[PDB]
């Protein structure tokens, strides 16, 4: 991303959407839903908050952090050496390797016994209030906001109090926000472009970042004069 | 210095480095070796 | 005679990005990321102006003198094994 | 660009707009939400007020300034090293090289302990009220007027007040002008042309201009005669 | 441009608007906006009158001039070696080559400290009273006509007051005399050809014009008889 | 052209639009006005006056002949060498070879000091009143006609007085006759033929013919025989 | 016989750019920049114009010469081997 | 009607050529080696 995440509150969104007089009827209430599912429907990552948090595994499961959203990588607290994911079947169940781990909710199920391990986790900005916070990107407060009237909008033409024509419109302006949105937060900044050229030209490929914290993705490929 | 391998950036461009690296400085390749070898063999078989 | 010349439209530049540092890291990567939701492709994408502005490739100003080239070198050695032929010193005579 | 961005005050776009008497309801609040939300989305970087501003690094964090939207680079004080972006996931906690920065909101985390940072950055030209400062040049005044009056036609179409006919022509004309001002504000002038020239003719590539402040990007390449 | 830049006032234009009778509430304080728009919109840059005026550098910055638009080059005054586009993004911040300059507003920030440079820049021609003057030729004439008719007629559509097929015929030609204003305006005359064959034409060739303000661009490439 | 342009009177293009009874409210002042319009727009070098007039350099500057309208070359006084156009952008401007010239306004920036230059340029045709002048060619008269009624009927259909078939049929006739016009003006007669049939055949090409007046562009190329 | 000639608009050399300048930029990087989006190409861009004004690329004024030329030159030949064998005189009985 | 029709698609990758490359530059280089130690293919055999 070029620009910076500078954080507002949601109602920011509510000074936008209450402009037009068909959604004087939202509330903060309809806004958390439908930002949390603009969020979720998005999916970009530097909307997240990166969180690194360690835990202790008891026996091939551990507890797992309560904002948790996804998790970036694991590794062994001690080694550094991060882990994969687990494709075995009868992880902790014997009968009469190099470690992994899964998680499906408030559990992660290593393939350690007894050992601390680190994640580094994603997570949503909080207000003072236990509420959602939005970035100021105008971009990003134009396509929630046109999600927003999509939505309600499609709920008026369920009922037929708005016509199709303008809920046409409303879904092309959205698409075509939500396309320049999905652009502007994924498209590399000037210092995330020498990240992607330190990557792509290597001479001798590096191709073990992950067992490292792709600490090394970006390092410059130096090669000594003979 | 180019015949034993030796490259100097400031004889082919103006310098705007001393580090030994590819990324900012330049291979060198010694093809003119053997055009000088081949002449002084031949002076010695002579 | 000069090369090809590539006629570039920067209408899919991403926002932010200087042409110079665009065309810099082009060339160093031989990728150059590119933004087709601008503002200003919204013409295009939604209908309103003619989609020959988001396709139809990138026009060319070229000419064709190397073939004229090969005309006046092929007519140079017609002329050349002409006088040969008329003097009588042909070109295994020369040598 | 090739022309200059001379500065002007933002009820200049309510003197264009309100020549037509169906948006005689516009605001100077609607022009600073509607212009904050033009320039976001064109992007422009010659809009934005260019400024390098130095800060210290207290334990791989640091105080970023007020202003700041988007950042062209940051840099070491002391030995004048661009950082890259960050790869890392774990960057600074520790388990029992090259630098590098992130940023997400008032906060930069790099990868250094404790050192000072210079930091160049983009802002907005604020005008003596404390109010955005848009350009002069007509086509951007006009693509601003443009963005506007599709922005209320299209309200005042949601609410059937306009004729589809009318909606239509001003998002055509819109369409037409944005696309306009993207290649007015976005084309290299002549010295950017040399910029540009002098950095692709190159016998011998420089591949090293960000470890620089992209200084000698534009320098002309040099060949000895032998 | 084959033809010569005779100017006549403003009002010329408005001799030639109000023979229409759906024309006649135009005024010069709306003949001089969307004349200006229509100047701006074309980009043609023999409307322009060519200055050159000198300045001093303070440290790294210097006052411009009032009228500039945009900036054909600039130059060091003693040396008169011209100026590039500046790529640093730390020009006159310090830590702890070739010359180039960077202008936004009233201020050009060059990478000199104290020297006096030359700037040659474009402005507009004015008239006694403070006001635009504007090219008699027909074709421009015709084409500015065009544009003013256009846009009043885009808002008389706006409130229907104007068929719909009106305003297209208005468009199609205002769109037809667009193009051919700007092929008039920037096809090469006779003596215009001749510079440009010179410039093409060069066994040995010249591409170091920059560095003088262009003055031999166009000088014939003479190789001695051997 | 094949023709020769005798001249007549403007009175004669209302003598053939007034038998039209929808064209009957046209005046001098319109024909003059849509005259000078078309001359323009088809921009056929046939119709304007040949002429040269000498002037003097004052310093980089001269006064330019009150008719002038473009110029097909400039040259010294007294060695006849013609003048280019100018690339420079510091012409007269000092710091602490080939000649050129340079036109705006009523004056002509000139790269000599103090010297003498013939200019050939173009004129209009007047009137012993001190009007325009228009050739008598049918075709010519004929595309006048047609010019000025689409422009007429143009404005009545914006009125909406006049049919959208008949302007349409008015803009199609109008449309062939400017394409039989231009064909007419510009298609080489049987001498002009020869000038290009010298100037095409060539077994030495001539690339200097700007230096002189370009007086021995149609000279036929002599080969001595052998 | 002169080459290809290339029939070359300039409705897309960007705004305060003269044509001059710009195909010097063009020779030098081989790269010209351009702009679609010009005053000019509203009508084609925005449906009022014939389409070809934004397609269609560029007319060559080309004649096929050389094709002439090699004819004339193969019947020089012939010729010159008709007068050898006629004169009794080969080619391989010259040299 | 795409359902009963469009054939079978292919999971593709061109690192045949990829491979071809990698071999022809390794040839390339040897070959440079040669050159530069004067030591000729047709010389060690």
């Amino acid at each position: 991303m070029v620009n910076n995440i500078n954080w507002v509150k949601l109602p920011v969104i509510l000074d936008r959407l209450l402009r037009h007089p068909l959604l004087t009827d939202l509330n903060l209430e309809t806004a958390i839903q439908y930002t949390l599912d603009f969020i979720s429907a998005m999916g970009l990552p530097n909307v997240y908050v990166d969180k690194i948090e360690t835990i202790d595994i008891k026996e091939y499961r551990g507890e797992l952090p309560c904002d948790l959203i996804s998790i970036n990588q694991v590794r062994l607290h001690k080694n550094g050496i991060a882990l994969r994911a687990m494709t075995d079947n009868f992880n902790a169940y014997p009968t009469h390797g190099e470690p992994s781990f899964k998680t499906q909710g408030r559990v992660i199920f290593t393939s350690i016994k007894h050992e601390k391990v680190d994640i580094s986790y994603k997570a949503i900005m909080l207000d003072d209030e236990g509420l959602p916070l939005i970035p100021d990107n105008p971009i990003f407060l134009k396509t929630l906001e046109l999600y927003i009237k999509k939505e309600w909008f499609t709920i008026l033409f369920d009922m037929g109090k708005i016509s199709p024509a303008v809920l046409n419109n409303t879904q092309q302006e959205y698409a075509f926000k939500a396309g320049q949105c999905n652009n502007e937060f994924v498209i590399p900044s000037v210092s995330e472009m020498e990240a992607i050229t330190n990557m792509w030209n290597q001479l001798i490929p590096r191709v073990t970042e992950f067992r490292r914290g792709f600490k090394n993705l970006g390092d410059k490929e130096y090669i000594r004069v003979h | 210095d180019l015949l034993n391998g030796r490259l100097h950036m400031s004889d082919l461009e103006l310098v705007l480095i001393k580090a030994a690296y590819i990324p900012d400085r330049l291979q060198h390749y010694p093809i003119m070796n053997s055009k000088l070898n081949v002449l002084r063999g031949e002076e010695s078989k002579r | 005679n000069w090369g090809s010349i590539l006629e570039l439209d920067l209408s899919k530049v991403p926002k932010g990005w200087d042409v110079g540092k665009w065309m810099y890291y082009a060339r160093v990567n031989h990728i150059a990321v590119i933004d087709s939701f601008k503002e200003g492709t919204i013409g295009a994408s939604t209908g309103k102006l003619a989609g020959a502005l988001n396709n139809a490739g990138k026009g060319m100003i070229e000419t064709n003198i190397g073939n004229y080239i090969q005309q006046q070198i092929n007519l140079l050695e017609f002329i050349k094994m002409e006088m040969a032929d008329v003097a009588g010193i042909s070109k295994q005579r020369e040598g």
